[PDB]
């Protein structure tokens, strides 16, 4: 009970990262985003490559 | 023995940007002409003799 907040963060973690999308409360079949977080990691990367 | 332009140019190309600024003076050295050194003597050969 001393790691009940670590299992819970844990679970709403878990819930987040295999987050899923609706268009009008009915889920979409197959979507992929790509995240901004994701773009600019992809960014970064380029950026670092090219500067080297 | 290949020319020491396509030394430096091979010898950065595979490099990492981590260790690109520390290993160049590896390279400017690895391509620096051959001045070779003072051998011992041996004075007086047989021509000059």
């Amino acid at each position: 009970a001393k790691n009940a907040s670590e299992v819970s963060e844990l679970l709403a973690k878990s819930l987040a990262e295999k987050a899923v999308v609706t268009e009008g409360g009915k889920v979409v079949e197959g979507f992929s985003y790509v995240s901004k977080a994701v773009a600019a990691k992809v960014i970064a990367t380029r950026r670092a490559e090219v500067h080297e | 023995e290949g020319n020491s332009v396509a030394g430096i140019i091979k010898s950065v190309n595979e490099t990492s940007g981590a260790n690109l600024l520390s290993s160049l003076k590896t390279i400017k050295a690895q391509a620096a002409p051959i001045y070779p050194a003072a051998a011992s003597s041996t004075g007086y050969s047989t021509q000059a003799k």
